[PDB]
C-alpha cells in the first residue's frame, strides 16, 4: 500500500501494482480460449446471459482484424474492442505501407508494444483485458495471448477469464493427447463447456484448408454440431 | 471531474411568464450609496427577444456572440430552449414562434421560479399565486409582491427594461 | 515523494531507480556471455513454467542487427521495448553515418536514453538490464552490458540475475587460472554452457538453454537442435 | 483508489465507472422495446415543465436518456455527427449497430485517460435499417448491449422484470404499433409508486413509421 | 576551378588550384580550396566538420570517409564536392553531385578545368601508384587546368593521406604563377593627395 | 512544476540532496601549476571482469579544456555530451576558435542551473573539476556544483576524500609548481585516498599543458596548434608510480 | 542588382605594421545622388568594418555587429580581435544565406596581441578572403583592382600607404559613375587611428 | 507561488529568506558617483583570487549590477540585463536608462513568482549607473519579488540589517557625499561594521574603475587610524 | 475560489488608493525608508491607479497600454472607460498559477467626451462604477467617511471641491483628470496648501 495508486511506480519489490490489479480485472472476465489446430486456430467465448432480453446471437464477442486474424479477450470487453481497434489501424496501416497483410508475429509484438506503453505513464491506465489472437499467413498458424502488462507468448492452447485453470486443465490434456481444425471446434466447444461450471457459447477459427486462410465464425450446423458433441 | 460514489458529480431574481409576454425583476442591493446605481446591470439582454437575470459576464458574452451567431446564420431568431443548450444561478426568458414565452433555470423550463436565498419560500408564494390568466399588470405586480415579501420581452417591444416608480406606487 | 519520481532522498539516492532494479531479478533467469578468440557466446536460461506455451517464442535474446545481438534480463514487455528501440537506433546509426552501429556505441546511445528517464520525472526507468554482445568491426569481440540506472561498461565476460555472483566467481576463477581462448564458436558455446552448468549446478536440456553467437558479419541464435548438438558434445 | 478514473482497485474494478453507474439509478425510468417491425420508447419525464426525455437522431434512429443530460447532448450531437458523415461519404444509413459501437468507443475513452470522467448518462437506442428493428442499451462504461426491450434509470428493475415475463408476447407484435406503445406503458407502469398526459413521454419507429415523439395530447390514447 | 582526387597504392591525394573569379576578375589569388573535415578526411568544391568532431568524441572512434559523405549527402538533399581520406576500413575518394548523387573513383576531377586535368589523369593514371608519382599526377592535372583553363590559375595546393600516418597538407605545393617585378615604383610623394580634414579617432 | 524549491529556510532542498549524492562520489582532484593543470581520479570497478578501459572518467571538452566529475556518472557523461555540444555550436562556428574556459564553464553552470530551476527535471548529482587553457586568462581550473555555481581553484579535490585531500593539497601547493611536480603532489594525494589497489589502472590521469602537434593528426597548416588536453596512458602513469 | 543602388566603394591595404580603409561618401539613389556623408566604415574598438552594398543592409549589420561585439566584450571581458571579428561576420551572413544581406565586408585591425596588421574580405561564395596586400569591394572594384595591383608595394610606410591608397580610392572613384561625392580614410596604428577626408570630384 | 492564506507568497519569501543568507553587498550614491562594495570572503587558500569574477557586474558602458543571494540564479539575471541593454539600442539606437534597465530586471524576476514550473530567482540586485547623456547617478534595488525601489544607499545580503543601521546614521540626506573619496570612505567603513574589501566606482562618460587593493589599503588605514 | 481570496487579502495589505469624481473632472489620491529615495496613465484620456502588489500591477498596467494602442490601431476611436475596465478586469480573471493580488481603479473620460467615468476592479474579475471609492488597507473606514460626506445629489462642483474631499479623505500625491486628454498632477506645495487649509 502506497506504491499501487499510480501506475508509473515500481514498489520495492520492482512489482508494478496497477498491471497486477488489471489482471485482477482480467480475473473477472468470462472464459475464453483459443487452440492452435495443424493448420489454422480456433477461439471459443463463454458468453453469459444477462438476462432472456438479450437477442440471442447478436452481441458478437469474437473480432476480425484484417480478415486472417481473430481476437478474443476476457475483462473489461470495452477495453478489449479499444485494443482491437488500434490492432486494426496498425493492420491497415502496415497494408497501406506494403502490400501484404500484416504477418501474426509482427501484429503481436505492434499490440504488445501498445499494451505495455500504457504501462509506462501515471496518466494512463492499464488495459484490463487478456487478449487471445491469432490467425493464419505466409507461415502457418500462430496462437498468442497478451496480458495487461503487455506481455504475450505464443501458445499451443492458450485461456483466460474466471474460469480459466479448469480450461487449461483440459487444454493441456488436448496437447498430451493431439488435432484438425473440424475436431479443434468441437474440443473447443467442450472445453468451454466444462470450464463453465446461463451462456451462449460462441466459436470462430481460421484454417489454410477449411477457410482458405481467412477467419470465419462457426455458425449453422457445424455450431450445432459443437454444441450436441459438448453436450454429449 | 469526479462523482460521488451516491452517483452526483461532485440577490433575489424573480421571473413571471406570461402569454402577453415575460417579466424579470431584481433586488439591486447596492452596497453604498457611492456605488452608481445605473451600472448594476444585473438584467441584461442576450438577444432582441431573449435576455437573462443573474462568471456571469464571460457566460454573457459566450450566450450574446451564439445568439448573434445564430441570426447571423439563419436570419431567425434562436429558439430560448435551443439558446439554453448551445449557451451563477439563471433565469432565462424569452419569447420565439415555436413555443412563445418561457422561463429556464441542465436547464428546465418553469412558468414562474425565483432564485437566491428568499427562493426557498418565493416558491411556496409562486405555487399559491400564480394563475395561467395573469395579464402583463398581474404579472408585474406579483413580481412586486413577491419581491416585497424590471424587464419585459413581447412580441411588440421585444426585450426591455423598465416607470419603475410608478409600478411600485401602483402596489 | 521521493520515493516514487525520480527525484533525490535525503541520502541522495534515487529509490525508483534502485526499484527499478530489483525489477530486473523477478523473470528469475540468469545469463552469462563470454568472448573467444574471434566470437562472443551469450546463454541465458529458457525457464518454461507452462506446458502450453510455444518455446519457440520464449526468448530474451534479440538480434538488433546483423552483427550486434542482445540478452534482456527483466520483463519481457520492457524487454521487448528496449529491443525495438535498439533495433531502431542502429538502423538510424547505419542511415546517418553510413555503417553498422558498433556495439559500443549502442549500448552507450540505450544508456544515454536510460539516464533520460532516470533525469524526468514523468517517465519511470525501464527495469531491464540490456547486454549487448558482437564481433566488432575494430574491437573485435565485445560484450557491453546497460543497467536502469544509465550505468555501462565493457566486460571480459559478464553474467546476470538472480545468481549472479555465483557464476560470475566462476568466471573470476578461470580468467585468474587462464578471452576464452578457442578455435570454432562451437568449442567456446560448449565452454560457457559447462560453467553455466558447473556454477548453477544444474544439468540442462535442450529446453531449458537459449544461446546467441556474435561472429564475424553475424550474429545468429542457436536452435534447439543445435544446442542439443552443444550439450551432446559436453556430455562426451 | 476512487478518485480518478486510471486507478484500478485491487480487486480490479474502476470505481469512477461504477459511481457514473449509480449516476443512472438517480435518473427516472425508461423504457424500450420492439418486435421485428417496430421499436419504441417509453420515457418518464420528472419536472416545472416535464424535461423532455427523448432524442431524435434520424428519420431512421432515435435516443433517450437516463442520467446526466448534458453528456446525453454531448453523446447524441456525436451520434449526429457520425451519421451525417455516413450519409455525406457513402450516401449510407448509419447501421444501429455501428452507431452503437461508435458509442461504446467513444465513451471507453474516458475511462482510460486521465484527466476526463465517465459520462454519466446511460441511453437507449432504438432504429429501423434493412436488417429491421433494433434496441441498444448504452452505459458509461462504454458497454452496448442489443436487446428485445428494456428499462433504465430508478426502480427500472420492475419493467425490466415485466418485459421479461411478457417477452413471449410483443416479440409477436408486427405491423400493430398501437400494441407495442401498449406493451411499454404497461412495462413503464410497474417502476411507479403515477402517469399524466404530460408526464408520460412516446417515441416509436419502424417498417413504416419514421422516427417520432408523442407528447401531450398524442400520449393520451396510451395512458 | 580545378580540383583532382588521385588514389593510390597506399592512400588518397587531393589538389587543387588557388584561385577565386567573380566573373572575369580574380578576387583571390590564394584561395585554400581544400578544407578538412576531420585530421584524415579532407574535402574540396567547385557544420560537417563540428558535427564529424562532435560524433568522434561521442563514440570515441576516428571518423569515416563515409560517415561525412553520407552527412554531406544528406545535408545537400535537404536543401560538385570531392571528398577523400583515410580511415580504419582504408583510403577512399568520393564525389558528390550537389543534387545529391554520389560516386567512387580512383581518380577524380571536378570545377571549369575539370576536362583538361582528367585529360591528363586518363592519359598518366596507372593502378599501384606510389606516393611520389600520385602527387606528380595530381600536381601534373592541376597545372594543365591551370595553364589551359581561364577559370584556374596561380598555385597548387596538395593534400596527401596516406594509410599508416597523418595527412600532410602541402599549401602552394607549387607557384609556377609567381609575378615579375614592376618597371618602374609608383611610390607618390608624400603631400601628393589634398586633405580635407584630419582628425585622431577614440578607438 | 518545480521539483527544486527554496525551504523555509531558504535552502533549496534537491540541491543539498545532489550536493551530498557528490559527497558519497568517488575522490578526483584537480592541480594548477605555472605551465599546466593536472585533474586526477581513481576508478572504482563494478566487478574484476569489467573492462575499465572503456569508461574514462576524465573527457576532452575541447582539445584545451577537459573534465573530471564525482558523483553519478551518467549525469556527467550527459552533461559532458552537452557541453561538447554547446562548446561547438555556440561558441566555435561562430568564432572560429573553441570557447575559453571561463566561458565553457559558464556554460556548463547554465545547463546544470537550468535542470535546477525547470519543472520535471532533478538537479545534476555531479560536481565537476574543468581544467583548461586559453590564451588570454591562461591555465585555469574550475569547479562547478549541482546548482551551476562554480568558482576558480589554485587545487582542490571533490568526492568521498575531498576534505582529507584538500588538507594535503594545501600544504602541498605552492606557487612556482611545475607541471611535473603537480603531478607527483596529485599521485601522492591521490594515492593517500584510494584504500584499494592503487595503478595506472585503477587511477585516470589527465593534464593540459604543452601542446601536443603530435597529437594534431596532420601536418602542414603552421597556424593549428595541437591539443594541449592530454590523458597520461596505464604505462605512463605506471613510471610515474615507479619513481613515486 | 540590389548592391548596385546605392553605389559606393571601400578599400583596405596592409602597410608596414599598419592598416588602412578607405570608402567614398555618396549615398544615392541609383542616379540621384542623396547623401554625401553616409561613410561606410565602422569600428567595434580596434577592428574596422567597411560594408559595401545595399545601404539599408549596411546599417543593419553596423547595427547587429555593434550588439554581438558588446555583447562579446561584456562576456570576455575582452575587445574583438580582427580575426574572431572576420569569423563571426562570417557566420552572421551565413545565418541570412537564405535570404542574404546584399554586402560586401572588409575587416581591417590590427591583432592587439601579436601586434601586426589584419585585412580580409567576404566574397559571394561566403569565403573569407584573408589578403596580406590589400581588399577592394564595391561597384568600383575592377577599377579598384586594378589600381591597388599597379600601386601597392609590400612593406609601406605609414605616410606613404594613405598616399597610395588615397591615390587608388580616388582614381578608381573618378571612374565610377555611383561613386564619390568625397573619401574618408583611415589609417590604423597600434597607438592610434587618424581619420582624414580627401578632396575629390564633386560630380 | 501560490497566495498564502495571508495574501503572503510562500516561495518569494523563502527566496527573500535565500538572498538574506546571501554574501553582503552595498552602495552608496555620492553627488558625481555610486560606490559599490562587498567584503571578499577570501578567508580559503587555495582559492584563485586572480581570477575570481567580482561581485559586481557590467550590464553596459554606463550601468553596473551588484546582488546578494544564488550566484547561479543572479547570472542569469545578468546575461538577461546584458542581452536587454543591447537590444535596446539594437531597436531605439540610444542606451537603455538605469530606470528601464531595472524595470526589466524587475520584470524578469516578477515573471517567475507567478509563471507556473519555476520558482522565484533567489538574488536582491543592486544597480547604479548613469543615463545617456546625463551626469546625476542612479541607485536601485530589485529583490525576488519583482518591486524595485530607487534608493541614496543600501545594503543587501547577511548583516544587510546592522550595516544599513549605520548607514542611516551615517548618510545625510541633506548634504550627501560631495566627492569619490567621501563615497569610498563611507562605503569602507559601512563594511569595516561587518566582521578586506572591493570597492567599484562608477562615474558619468561611462567611466567604471575597480579601485586597487593598495588604494582601497589606504583608505582601511586612514579609516582605522581614524577609529583610533 | 481561495486562491482569489488571497488575491483579496494581498490587496487589502496594499497602501490605500482613493478617487472621486466631480461635476467636470476625476481626482485621484493615493497614500505613498530614511534612505530610501501610483497612478499610471493609460492613455491620454485614461488614468489607472492600484493597491495591492506592486510587481503584478506592472504587468497589469503593461497589458491595458497595450491595449489601449491596439484599439486605436484597429479602429480609430480610442478606447473608452467602460472598454478599458473591462478588458482589465478579463485580463484578471484569466489568470485566475496564481491571480494578481490587485485592486484597480481605473478612471478618465471616454472620447469627445465629457462624463467623468471612475471603476474599480478586483482579483476576481469582477468591475463596477462608483461616484467614489477607496480600495487598499483601512479602505473600509476611509469609504464610510465618503458615504457620508460625499453627497450624490450634489457631488463636487470644481477641481478645488474635489481635491478638497479626496484630501480630506486620505487624511500625499493628487491627480485630477479632465476633458480633452488634460491629466496633470498636482505640486507637493498645492496638496500643502489643500492640507492646511
Amino acid at each position: 500500500t502506497g506504491y499501487d495508486l499510480s501506475n508509473s511506480v515500481f514498489s520495492p519489490d520492482g512489482r508494478n501494482f496497477q498491471v497486477e490489479y488489471a489482471v485482477k480485472a482480467v480475473e473477472n472476465g468470462t472464459t475464453s480460449i483459443g487452440i492452435k489446430c495443424n493448420d489454422g486456430v480456433v477461439f471459443a467465448v463463454e458468453k453469459l446471459i444477462t438476462s432472456k432480453l438479450l437477442v440471442p446471437q447478436k452481441n458478437v464477442k469474437i473480432q476480425v482484424v484484417d480478415r486472417h486474424i481473430g481476437c478474443v479477450y476476457s475483462g473489461l470487453i470495452p477495453d478489449g474492442r479499444h485494443l482491437v481497434n488500434r490492432g486494426r489501424e496498425e493492420a491497415a496501416s502496415f497494408k497501406k505501407l506494403y502490400k501484404t497483410p500484416i504477418p501474426i508475429p509482427a501484429f503481436a509484438d505492434r499490440l504488445g508494444q501498445y499494451v505495455q506503453a500504457h504501462t509506462l505513464y501515471n496518466s494512463v491506465r492499464p488495459f484490463g483485458v487478456s487478449t487471445i489472437f491469432g490467425g493464419v499467413d505466409k507461415n502457418g498458424a500462430h496462437l498468442y495471448m497478451l496480458e495487461p502488462s503487455g506481455s504475450y507468448w505464443g501458445y499451443k492452447g492458450a485461456a483466460t477469464g474466471k474460469g480459466r485453470q479448469s480450461a487449461k486443465a483440459e487444454l493441456e490434456k488436448l496437447v498430451d493427447h493431439h488435432l484438425s481444425a473440424r475436431e479443434a471446434v468441437k474440443q473447443a466447444a467442450k472445453i468451454i463447456y466444462l470450464a463453465h461450471e446461463d451462456f451462449e457459447l460462441e466459436i470462430s477459427w481460421c484454417s489454410l484448408s477449411e477457410t482458405n486462410g481467412l477467419h470465419k465464425f462457426v455458425k449453422g450446423d457445424l455450431l450445432q454440431e459443437a454444441i450436441d458433441f459438448a453436450q454429449k | 471531474s469526479t462523482f460521488s460514489p451516491e452517483g452526483r458529480l461532485f440577490s433575489t431574481a424573480i421571473g413571471i411568464a406570461t402569454k402577453e409576454g415575460v417579466v424579470l425583476g431584481v433586488e439591486k442591493r447596492a452596497t453604498s450609496p457611492l456605488l452608481e446605481s445605473d451600472s448594476i446591470e444585473k438584467i441584461v439582454e442576450i438577444d432582441r427577444h431573449i435576455g437573462c437575470a443573474m462568471d456571469a459576464r464571460s457566460m454573457i458574452e459566450h450566450a450574446r456572440t451564439a445568439a448573434v451567431t445564430h441570426n447571423l446564420y439563419y436570419d431567425e431568431d434562436i429558439n430560448v430552449e435551443s439558446l439554453t443548450q448551445s449557451v451563477v444561478a439563471l433565469l432565462i426568458a424569452g419569447h420565439d414562434a415555436d413555443d412563445g414565452y418561457q422561463l429556464f433555470h441542465t436547464f428546465y423550463r418553469y412558468n414562474a421560479k425565483a432564485i437566491g436565498s428568499g427562493s426557498e419560500g418565493a416558491q411556496a408564494e409562486l405555487l399559491n399565486e400564480w394563475h395561467s390568466s395573469l395579464t402583463l399588470k398581474e404579472a408585474e405586480l406579483l413580481v412586486l409582491k413577491i419581491l416585497k415579501q424590471l424587464s419585459c420581452i413581447t412580441k411588440q417591444d421585444g426585450f426591455k427594461i423598465y416607470k419603475t416608480a410608478e409600478l411600485i406606487k401602483e402596489l | 515523494y521521493d520515493r516514487h519520481i525520480t527525484i533525490f532522498s535525503p541520502e541522495g539516492r534515487l529509490y525508483q531507480v534502485e526499484y527499478a532494479f530489483k525489477a530486473t531479478n523477478q523473470t528469475n533467469i540468469n545469463s552469462l556471455a563470454v568472448r573467444g578468440k574471434d566470437c562472443t557466446v551469450v546463454i541465458s536460461q529458457k525457464k518454461v513454467p507452462d506446458k502450453l506455451l510455444d518455446p519457440t517464442t520464449v526468448s530474451y535474446i534479440f538480434c538488433i542487427s546483423r552483427t550486434i545481438g542482445m540478452v534482456v534480463n527483466g520483463p519481457i514487455p520492457d524487454a521487448r521495448n528496449a529491443a525495438l528501440r535498439a533495433k531502431a537506433e542502429a538502423a538510424e546509426f547505419r542511415y546517418k553515418y553510413g555503417y553498422d552501429m558498433p556495439c559500443d556505441v549502442l549500448a552507450k546511445r540505450m544508456a544515454n536514453l536510460s539516464q533520460i528517464y532516470t533525469q524526468r520525472a514523468y517517465m519511470r526507468p525501464l527495469g531491464v538490464i540490456l547486454t549487448f554482445v558482437s564481433v566488432d568491426e575494430e574491437l573485435g569481440p565485445s560484450i557491453y552490458k546497460t543497467d536502469p540506472a544509465g550505468y555501462y561498461v565493457g566486460y571480459k565476460a559478464t553474467a546476470t540475475g538472480p545468481k549472479q555472483q555465483e557464476i560470475t566467481t566462476n568466471l573470476e576463477n578461470h580468467f585468474k587460472k587462464s578471452h576464452i581462448n578457442e578455435e570454432s564458436w562451437e568449442k567456446v558455446v560448449e565452454f560457457a554452457i559447462t560453467h553455466m552448468i558447473d556454477a548453477l549446478g544444474t544439468e540442462f536440456s535442450k529446453n531449458d538453454l537459449e544461446v546467441g553467437v556474435a561472429t564475424k558479419d553475424k550474429f545468429f541464435t542457436l536452435s534447439a537442435e543445435n544446442i542439443e548438438e552443444r550439450l551432446v558434445a559436453i556430455a562426451e | 483508489y476512487d478518485g480518478d478514473t486510471v486507478t484500478f482497485s485491487p480487486t480490479g474494478r474502476l470505481f469512477q465507472v461504477e459511481y457514473a453507474l449509480e449516476a443512472i439509478k438517480q435518473g427516472s425510468v425508461t423504457v424500450g422495446l420492439r418486435s421485428n417491425t417496430h421499436a419504441v420508447l417509453v420515457a418518464l419525464k420528472r419536472n416545472s415543465s416535464y424535461q423532455k426525455k427523448i432524442i431524435k437522431c434520424d428519420e431512421h434512429m432515435g435516443l433517450s436518456l437516463a442520467g446526466l443530460a448534458p453528456d446525453a447532448r454531448v453523446l447524441s450531437n456525436y451520434l449526429r455527427q457520425q451519421c451525417n458523415y455516413s450519409s455525406l461519404v457513402f450516401n449510407r444509413k448509419l447501421a444501429v449497430e455501428r452507431a452503437g459501437h461508435l458509442l461504446c468507443d467513444k465513451a471507453q475513452k474516458n475511462t482510460q485517460s486521465y484527466g476526463g470522467r465517465p459520462y454519466g448518462v446511460g441511453l437507449l437506442i432504438i432504429g429501423y435499417d434493412k436488417s429491421g428493428a433494433h434496441l441498444l442499451e448504452f452505459q458509461p462504461s462504454g458497454n452496448v448491449t442489443e436487446l428485445y426491450g428494456t428499462a433504465i434509470g430508478a426502480r427500472s428493475q420492475g419493467a425490466k422484470t415485466y418485459l421479461e415475463r411478457t417477452l413471449d408476447t410483443f416479440i409477436k407484435i408486427d405491423g400493430n404499433p398501437d400494441e407495442l406503445i401498449k406493451a411499454g406503458v404497461e412495462a413503464i407502469s410497474q417502476s411507479l409508486r403515477s402517469l399524466t398526459v404530460d408526464n408520460l413521454s412516446i417515441a416509436i419507429v419502424g417498417k413504416d413509421t419514421p422516427f417520432t415523439i408523442y407528447d401531450g395530447e398524442a400520449v393520451a390514447k396510451y395512458i | 576551378t580545378t580540383i583532382v582526387g588521385v588514389k593510390f597504392n597506399n592512400g588518397v591525394v587531393i589538389a587543387a588550384d588557388t584561385r577565386s573569379t567573380q566573373g572575369p576578375i580574380v578576387a583571390d589569388k590564394n584561395c585554400a580550396k581544400l578544407h578538412r573535415i576531420s585530421p584524415k578526411i579532407w574535402c574540396a568544391g567547385a557544420l560537417i566538420g563540428s558535427n564529424i568532431e562532435l560524433h568522434s568524441l561521442y563514440t570515441s572512434r576516428e571518423p569515416r570517409v563515409v560517415s561525412a559523405l553520407q552527412m554531406l549527402k544528406q545535408h545537400l538533399f535537404k536543401y560538385y564536392l570531392i571528398v577523400a581520406g583515410v580511415d580504419p576500413t582504408g583510403s577512399h575518394l568520393f564525389s558528390i553531385h550537389a543534387h545529391g548523387s554520389t560516386d567512387v573513383g580512383y581518380y577524380l576531377s571536378l570545377g571549369s578545368g575539370s576536362l583538361a586535368a582528367m585529360a591528363v589523369l586518363e592519359s598518366h593514371w596507372k593502378q599501384d601508384l606510389t606516393k611520389e608519382e600520385a602527387i606528380k599526377l595530381a600536381s601534373d592535372a592541376i597545372q594543365a587546368g591551370i595553364w589551359n583553363d581561364l577559370g584556374s590559375g596561380s598555385n597548387v595546393d596538395v593534400c596527401v593521406m596516406e594509410i599508416g600516418k597523418d595527412a600532410e597538407y602541402l599549401r602552394n605545393y607549387l607557384t609556377p604563377n609567381v609575378r615579375e617585378e614592376k618597371q618602374k615604383s609608383y611610390k607618390f610623394p608624400r603631400g601628393t593627395t589634398a586633405v580635407l580634414k584630419e582628425s585622431i579617432v577614440n578607438i | 512544476f518545480s521539483l527544486t524549491t527554496f525551504s523555509p529556510s531558504g535552502k533549496l532542498g534537491q540541491i543539498d540532496y545532489a550536493l551530498t549524492a557528490v559527497k558519497q562520489g568517488v575522490t578526483s582532484l584537480g592541480i594548477k601549476a605555472t605551465n599546466g593543470v593536472v585533474i586526477a581520479t581513481e576508478k572504482k570497478s563494478s566487478s574484476p571482469l569489467a573492462m575499465s578501459e572503456t569508461l574514462s572518467k576524465v573527457s576532452l571538452l575541447t582539445p584545451d579544456i577537459g573534465a573530471v566529475y564525482s558523483g553519478m556518472g551518467p549525469d556527467y557523461r550527459v552533461l559532458v555530451d552537452k557541453s561538447r555540444k554547446v562548446a561547438h555550436t555556440s561558441y566555435k562556428r561562430i568564432y572560429g576558435e573553441y570557447p575559453p574556459t571561463k566561458l565553457l564553464v559558464s556554460e556548463v553552470a547554465k545547463i546544470m542551473q537550468e535542470a535546477t530551476q525547470s519543472g520535471g527535471v532533478r538537479p545534476f548529482g555531479v560536481s565537476l573539476l574543468i581544467a583548461g587553457h586559453d590564451e588570454f586568462n591562461g591555465f585555469s581550473l574550475y569547479q562547478v556544483d549541482p546548482s551551476g555555481s562554480y568558482f576558480p581553484w589554485k587545487a582542490t579535490a571533490i568526492g568521498k576524500g575531498s576534505v582529507a585531500a584538500k588538507t594535503f593539497l594545501e600544504k602541498r601547493w605552492n606557487d612556482e609548481l611545475e607541471l611535473e611536480d603537480a603531478i607527483h603532489i596529485a599521485l601522492l594525494t591521490l594515492k593517500e585516498s584510494v584504500e584499494g589497489e592503487f595503478n595506472g589502472d585503477t587511477i585516470e590521469l589527465a593534464i593540459i599543458g604543452d601542446e601536443n602537434p603530435d597529437l594534431l593528426g596532420y601536418t602542414g597548416i603552421p597556424t593549428d596548434k595541437g591539443p594541449r588536453f592530454r590523458k597520461l596512458t596505464s604505462q605512463e602513469i605506471n613510471d610515474r608510480l615507479e619513481a613515486l | 542588382d540590389p548592391s548596385s543602388i546605392n553605389g559606393g566603394i571601400v578599400v583596405a591595404m596592409t602597410g608596414k605594421d599598419c592598416v588602412a580603409i578607405a570608402c567614398d561618401l555618396r549615398l544615392g539613389s541609383q542616379s540621384l545622388g542623396v547623401s554625401n556623408k553616409f561613410e561606410k566604415i565602422f569600428h567595434y574598438g580596434h577592428v574596422f568594418l567597411g560594408i559595401t552594398g545595399l545601404a539599408t543592409d549596411v546599417t543593419t549589420l553596423n547595427e547587429m555587429f555593434r550588439y554581438k561585439t558588446n555583447l562579446y566584450k561584456l562576456k570576455e571581458e575582452r575587445a574583438i580581435e580582427p580575426e574572431t571579428f572576420t569569423q563571426l561576420v562570417s557566420s552572421s551572413l551565413y545565418e541570412r544565406r537564405f535570404g542574404p544581406y546584399f554586402v560586401g565586408p572588409v575587416v581591417a585591425g590590427i591583432n592587439s596581441k601579436s601586434g601586426k596588421p589584419f585585412i580580409a574580405g567576404f566574397d559571394l561564395i561566403g569565403c573569407i578572403d584573408e589578403a596580406k596586400d590589400f581588399i577592394v569591394s564595391g561597384t568600383a572594384s575592377d577599377q579598384l583592382f586594378g589600381m591597388c595591383e599597379s600601386l601597392y608595394e609590400p612593406n609601406l610606410e605609414p605616410e606613404d600607404l594613405f598616399e597610395t591608397i588615397s591615390q587608388a580610392l580616388l582614381n578608381a572613384a573618378d571612374r565610377d559613375a555611383l561613386s564619390g561625392w568625397g573619401a574618408v580614410v583611415y589609417i590604423i596604428k597600434k597607438d592610434e587611428v587618424v581619420k582624414r577626408y580627401l578632396k575629390m570630384r564633386q560630380d | 507561488s501560490i497566495f498564502s492564506p495571508d495574501g503572503h507568497i510562500f516561495q518569494v519569501e523563502y527566496a527573500l529568506e535565500a538572498v538574506k543568507r546571501g554574501t553582503c553587498a552595498v552602495g552608496v550614491k555620492g553627488k558625481n558617483c555610486v560606490v559599490l562594495g562587498c567584503e571578499r570572503r577570501s578567508t580559503l587558500k587555495l582559492q584563485d583570487t586572480r581570477i575570481t569574477p567580482s561581485k559586481v557586474s557590467k550590464i553596459d558602458s554606463h550601468v553596473v549590477l551588484s546582488f546578494s543571494g544564488l550566484n547561479a540564479d543572479s547570472r542569469i539575471l545578468i546575461e538577461k540585463a546584458r542581452v536587454e541593454a543591447q537590444s535596446h539600442r539594437l531597436t531605439l539606437e540610444d542606451p537603455v536608462t538605469v530606470e528601464y534597465l531595472t524595470r526589466y530586471v524587475a520584470g524578469v524576476q516578477q515573471r517567475y513568482t507567478q509563471s507556473g514550473g519555476v520558482r522565484p530567482f533567489g538574488v536582491s540586485t543592486l544597480i547604479a549607473g548613469f543615463d545617456p547623456r546625463d551626469d546625476e547617478p542612479k541607485l536601485y534595488q530589485t529583490e525576488p519579488s519583482g518591486i524595485y525601489s530607487s534608493w541614496s544607499a543600501q545594503t543587501i545580503g547577511r548583516n544587510s540589517k546592522t550595516v544599513r543601521e549605520f548607514l542611516e546614521k551615517n548618510y545625510d540626506r541633506k548634504e550627501p557625499p560631495a566627492t569619490v573619496e567621501e563615497c569610498v570612505k563611507l562605503t569602507v567603513r559601512s563594511l569595516l561594521e561587518v566582521v578586506n574589501i572591493e570597492i567599484t566606482v562608477v562615474k558619468p562618460d561611462s567611466d567604471i574603475v575597480a579601485l586597487s587593493s593598495e588604494e582601497i589599503n589606504q583608505y582601511v588605514t586612514q579609516i582605522e587610524q581614524e577609529k583610533q
